[PDB]
């Protein structure tokens, strides 16, 4: 009688086990113990709370408030007079809807005489309708509800969506990561999938109906219900042309796809809306804990309790403290920086720091795919730092005294998040406008400490290595750039401060000054610079500029430190100081190891190494002449449009340690071989897009001109020069497309594909792609990735390569059992509901029905807990177990498969989540909950930016929890998870299909062919004792390493490093004597262990 | 020899207290008749052979550095040699006369 008195002219009876019509909404929602929703109990909710929005003393009086929101003004007000009166004829639209759907067919007439048309995919919405007469029609308070949702969504969709990656377009597409077109990417992340905008939609429709679900009733009706609904709203605002459709058709690119994918784009309002700066206002009229909204002075967001898109994982007691200290950080708007941006005016700032204006009668159809991306990003980001400039410049008179907070929540693999698309931890334009940091310093001499940092934050903006030398030298080097090219942007500068106004050459004088080191950062340094030159009191100067202690390598450096076993060599020792840790050192810094001890970082390190490797390459096939020349012809085409290779007039090649960034940063996040292929390749593709525009914009100029001059013009002294290389060029690509190696029996064969590069180029429409692309792949995964992670592998280590492999055999071999009894325990449990009568197929199981099969998981250790962390490797969510349609529209279309929370496969995930989790994730959790803790700080992953008044202290604290992260044990928690599930494991009951993935984990190909249940048992618990000895050896080292003196440096900005104090000196040694030293300790800590478990002349 | 082989290595093993020898395997159980008249440095040069065996002069001689110790290495040579006895001494001589129909 609680939902039964609220609707009871809704149709049909509450019981599940009636004879004729069931009301499925009555039986799968109840009602709350407290109110959650203002709207439920009202007649006319499209006019109770527009009668709220038409005043301020009314607004109180609804929400129950003392005063109202001060942007809630009287030009907000008439906007949103004309926004209610828009979302009365959305109603109309959907009350003409459904009117067409129960005449055709005649479907009111049958449902009328007893047929259940209410359970049909499209006819759910028959459940929130009442009799009227011989027809059916909408409920009035739940109809007008969801518009009023539908209005709200229509608001902050956009400012809300995730981003989608290349690995999520690969997965909706179906196309190979490796082989995703140009633009394909960037045109995804523009719009919305189906799927997206219909469960985004139908979250906040549930959410102002106020109402709860019931555990025990249908996953078909308490999902299916709210999603019928979001898909009828989404249709009206179509044909409102709100909303955007376009289609994209996956056989055009490849015709043996057959896949079609719809995205829907929400048309923008105009910038100068008022309604842009008070956009929550419906939201917090009828929800009594409002979820969007803006933070104010005293106003702290929540803690959330769960894991992002992770319900199954809860945030720990030392996480949840961790998400209270960030969000109780003030921030605060520079207004200097503020006007400069709109002074300059958006078109200047896309000109300046973006691709400008575009005419696409002079670029290639792929070039100006990339530059319009490159343009999106400034745009939106420029958009929306000043719609939160109008609403805080509405709180209060003076905008740089309103404190602001911003809410966070933890990542999957353990990183402190910002909630939104654009703030001040991602986007690079609103860094530079909010900052939490401020400091008061006395710069009237030139010779104090206070001078020395400011001198410091100004050089690292301008692009200056400032952690490879002393304070003396970059004081030098920033004198003469201030002095020299940078004197015409400083005076600009000047004189903007005291009269506000700007040259109409103002992009071309910061262009020509800045040069290679333009940056929204940099902007920011010259603007400090030139008001610190007109103060007039510049002993009490107050400025947000800042230090960023940023870290050497942090990723590579953790996974040696926290993932490397056995003893130590010295190789080890000298590698693993290029990251910080300094052994016989006592207060020692980073920028004395660079400035006279090695000037070498990782990165250059593996690229002397490549080259090492591929010398012995060219030996080994110096015999073979077809080899050596496909080998020259790659090398060739990468000299020509990769700045990092060249090759001298004798024929030597020199390489540069740009050329291993990417390579080595991905390697170490379990990317394969064929991974890094096609990103190198793509590198080469860019190039030589861009150099097709060069040659139609230099025949419109000149179209006398030649093929050679209009390509290799600039890079050419004479023309003659210019035919050789354009030469080179033909013969390179026709070589790279026609044959492709193949290895077999561990040599090199060339074999010809048939499908090489022939005729004349067209610079407009110029594409590699289809047969071409992959034979291009084929020669650089064979000549040129092999040598190279041979070099990667030298530097690391080859202990720290061999753990890597048995986590990622572990992790794969434990999340394929999980998903294979996960799908074998839905099946059985459906087959009994055929043996229902009150159950037809559809409904599938109950929310209640799921957490039982989930809960008969916890035997096998689905979760790795580190005691302050928890992963769920194998966690996802997939339509894959359901394998059925969710609900339609009215029109039969915009089907909505059904997805559920399920275990999937995690294939090569297991590296990076112990290698970030444990390593810069925990990091940083430590820093905001350890003693003393640094205060006004941004947290960006493996960064910090810190005011200028605490730069020496805060640099010290970072150290320390560098340190406290070092101790911990990655594989040692994996061990314990996988040792309880072998324990509770049954091979003997795996699906034939899971048993052949086991076997491509366990065994080796040979032995693979015709294994039985056993040998795949058997070689499971082989893994299971390889952990356990990995883990034993990394436990001892941290032991030796902790009673020797250490100096650790790895944020190297400002030079302060952290003393372990240990009590063994190591100083006046040589690595080859330390290392012996350190093998001693390592030997007896052995010794004493085993002793420990056996027990007058 | 065998005998004399077999002592050392057991007094070894009390004082210290894998790929490769599949390949040779194929090299002596070869049944072709036109591939076994090419000579053996061809068949060892296809066979892709040399590779491991470069990796372990390199740590004996020093020019790649290894945390190895003496008795380690000294295991993996004396290994090798006895690989080549067992299969070219005594299992190439079983496949020329598993070509006659008849004991000879």
């Amino acid at each position: 009688e609680g939902i039964d008195a609220v609707y009871p002219s809704l149709v049909g009876t509450a019981d599940s086990k009636a004879e004729g019509i069931k009301n499925y909404f009555k039986l799968s929602f109840t009602l709350p113990e407290e109110q959650k929703s203002r709207t439920v109990g009202s007649e006319a909710p499209l006019k109770d709370v527009a009668q709220a929005l038409s005043s301020r003393a009314r607004y109180e009086l609804f929400t129950e408030k003392e005063t109202a929101n001060p942007a809630f003004n009287g030009e907000v007000i008439k906007r949103y007079k004309e926004l209610m009166e828009h979302g009365e004829g959305i109603a109309d639209i959907l009350r003409s809807r459904l009117a067409k759907f129960l005449n055709t067919k005649d479907v009111g007439k049958r449902f009328a005489q007893g047929t259940e048309a209410n359970r049909w995919v499209g006819g759910k919405l028959l459940n929130i309708v009442e009799q009227d007469g011989d027809t059916f029609k909408y409920n009035e308070q739940l109809l007008q509800t969801a518009v009023l949702a539908g209005l709200q969504w229509r608001l902050t969709a956009t400012s809300n969506t995730a981003i989608k990656d290349a690995k999520d377009v690969a997965a909706i597409t179906g196309i190979d990561q490796a082989l995703l077109p140009e633009g394909l990417v960037e045109q995804f992340d523009t719009g919305m999938t189906l799927t997206e905008a219909v469960s985004s939609l139908a979250q906040k429709i549930e959410s102002y109906w106020g109402l709860s679900r019931n555990p025990n009733a249908p996953l078909g009706y308490t999902k299916g219900i709210p999603t019928a609904m979001a898909a009828e709203i989404l249709a009206a605002f179509v044909e409102s042309t709100d909303v955007v459709e376009n289609i994209v058709d996956m056989s055009e690119i490849d015709p043996d796809n057959k896949k079609t994918i719809g995205l829907y784009t929400i048309t923008e309002l105009d910038s100068f809306d008022p309604i842009n700066s008070f956009p929550t206002a419906i939201e917090e009229a009828v929800l009594v804990n409002p979820t969007e909204k803006m933070f104010f002075g005293d106003d702290i967001p929540p803690v959330a309790n769960t894991q992002l898109r992770n319900p199954a994982v809860r945030n720990t007691p030392e996480q949840k403290a961790a998400l209270k200290a960030e969000q109780a950080t003030e921030f605060y708007v520079h207004t200097p920086m503020v006007q400069f941006y709109e002074t300059l005016g958006k078109d200047r700032i896309l000109e300046l720091m973006g691709a400008g204006t575009l005419n696409k009668e002079l670029l290639n159809d792929n070039h100006a795919k990339s530059l319009e991306g490159k343009n999106r990003s400034v745009e939106d980001s420029y958009n929306q730092l000043f719609s939160v400039i109008e609403q805080v410049r509405a709180q209060s008179e003076d905008i740089s005294t309103v404190p602001i907070h911003y809410a966070y929540n933890m990542t999957r693999v353990g990183r402190m998040q910002m909630l939104g698309k654009y703030n001040p931890q991602s986007a690079k334009l609103v860094r530079e406008a909010i900052l939490p940091t401020k400091a008061t310093l006395d710069l009237s001499n030139q010779n104090n400490e206070d001078f020395s940092a400011f001198q410091l934050g100004l050089a690292q903006a301008l692009d200056i290595k400032v952690h490879t030398m002393t304070r003396e030298v970059m004081s030098d080097e920033l004198t003469k750039l201030l002095e020299g090219n940078l004197k015409p942007a400083i005076d600009m500068m000047v004189e903007f401060n005291t009269t506000g106004s700007l040259p109409e050459n103002a992009v071309d004088v910061l262009n020509t000054a800045l040069g290679d080191r333009k940056s929204f950062v940099a902007l920011m340094a010259l603007m400090e610079y030139s008001r610190y030159l007109v103060a007039e009191d510049k002993s009490a100067f107050v400025t947000p500029l800042y230090v960023e202690a940023d870290g050497v390598t942090n990723g590579p450096i953790n996974a040696m430190m926290l993932m490397t076993g056995g003893l130590f060599t010295p190789d080890w020792i000298r590698n693993i100081a290029k990251g910080g840790l300094f052994i016989g050192s006592p207060n020692k810094t980073m920028n004395e190891h660079r400035s006279t001890a090695d000037n070498n970082d990782l990165y250059q390190a593996s690229t002397n190494a490549l080259m090492e490797s591929l010398g012995k390459l060219r030996s080994n096939y110096a015999s073979n002449m077809p080899i050596q020349s496909q080998i020259d012809s790659l090398l060739s085409l990468m000299d020509l449009f990769l700045p990092d290779i060249n090759l001298g007039e004798n024929g030597a090649l020199e390489l540069k340690r740009g050329i291993a960034k990417n390579p080595l940063t991905i390697t170490i996040y379990g990317s394969g071989a064929r991974g890094i292929a096609g990103k190198l390749v793509s590198s080469v593709t860019d190039a030589i897009y861009e150099r097709m525009s060069d040659v139609l914009k230099a025949r419109a100029k000149d179209p006398n001109i030649s093929a050679a001059m209009a390509m290799f013009g600039k890079q050419a002294a004479s023309e003659a020069h210019a035919e050789e290389l354009l030469a080179r060029f033909l013969k390179d690509m026709e070589t790279l497309t026609s044959t492709v190696p193949v290895k077999r029996k561990g040599v090199l064969e060339l074999q010809s594909t048939g499908t090489g590069a022939k005729g004349k180029i067209n610079p407009k429409t110029y594409t590699i792609k289809g047969e071409q692309l992959k034979a291009l792949q084929e020669n650089m995964l064979h000549f040129f990735v092999e040598p190279l992670r041979n070099g990667i592998t030298q530097t690391v280590g080859e202990s720290l390569v061999y753990s890597t492999e048995q986590l990622q055999k572990a992790t794969q071999i434990q999340s394929v059992v999980l998903e294979d009894m996960f799908k074998q325990r839905v099946q059985e449990k459906l087959a009994e509901k055929a043996k229902d009568p009150t159950w037809k197929k559809g409904d599938f199981l109950t929310q209640k029905e799921l957490n039982d099969i989930q809960a008969s998981l916890n035997n096998l250790a689905p979760m790795i807990e580190t005691g302050s962390q928890t992963f769920y490797i194998a966690g996802s969510e997939n339509a894959e177990v359901a394998n059925q349609v969710l609900a339609t529209n009215l029109d039969d279309r915009m089907r909505v498969p059904m997805s559920i929370y399920a275990p999937a496969q995690a294939g090569v995930a297991g590296i990076p989540f112990m290698t970030i989790g444990t390593g810069d994730g925990m990091m940083m959790q430590t820093l905001s909950t350890m003693k003393g803790a640094p205060k006004n700080t941004l947290k960006i992953f493996d960064g910090m930016n810190i005011g200028l008044n605490d730069i020496t202290d805060a640099s010290r604290k970072a150290n320390e929890a560098v340190y406290t992260s070092w101790q911990g044990n990655p594989i040692k928690n994996v061990y314990e998870s996988y040792a309880k599930f072998m324990k509770n494991v049954d091979f003997s009951k795996l699906s034939p299909e899971a048993l052949e993935a086991i076997g491509k984990s366990a065994l080796e190909y040979d032995q693979r062919e015709n294994a039985t249940v056993d040998d795949i048992a058997n070689a499971a618990s082989l893994i299971e004792r390889n952990l356990r000895n990995i883990a034993l050896g990394v436990d001892i080292r941290h032991k030796v390493l902790d009673k020797v003196n250490l100096s650790i440096d790895q944020m190297a900005a400002v030079g302060a490093p952290y003393q372990n104090n240990g009590k063994i000196d190591l100083s006046n040694m040589t690595p080859e004597q330390q290392a012996d030293e350190l093998n001693k300790l390592f030997r007896e800590e052995l010794e004493a262990r085993k002793q420990k478990v056996a027990k007058v002349g | 020899i065998d005998r004399a082989n077999q002592y050392v290595t057991d007094s070894i093993e009390r004082l210290s207290e894998a790929h490769l020898a599949k390949l040779t395997a194929a090299i002596a159980s070869e049944k072709q008749g036109e591939i076994v008249a090419q000579g053996v440095m061809t068949a060892m040069n296809q066979g892709k052979v040399w590779q491991p065996f470069h990796d372990l002069v390199n740590d004996i001689v020093g020019r790649t550095k290894t945390n190895a110790n003496v008795y380690d290495l000294i295991k993996l040579v004396k290994s090798q040699i006895s690989q080549d006895r067992q299969q070219f001494r005594e299992h190439l001589p079983t496949v020329i006369a598993g070509k006659f129909s008849r004991k000879l």
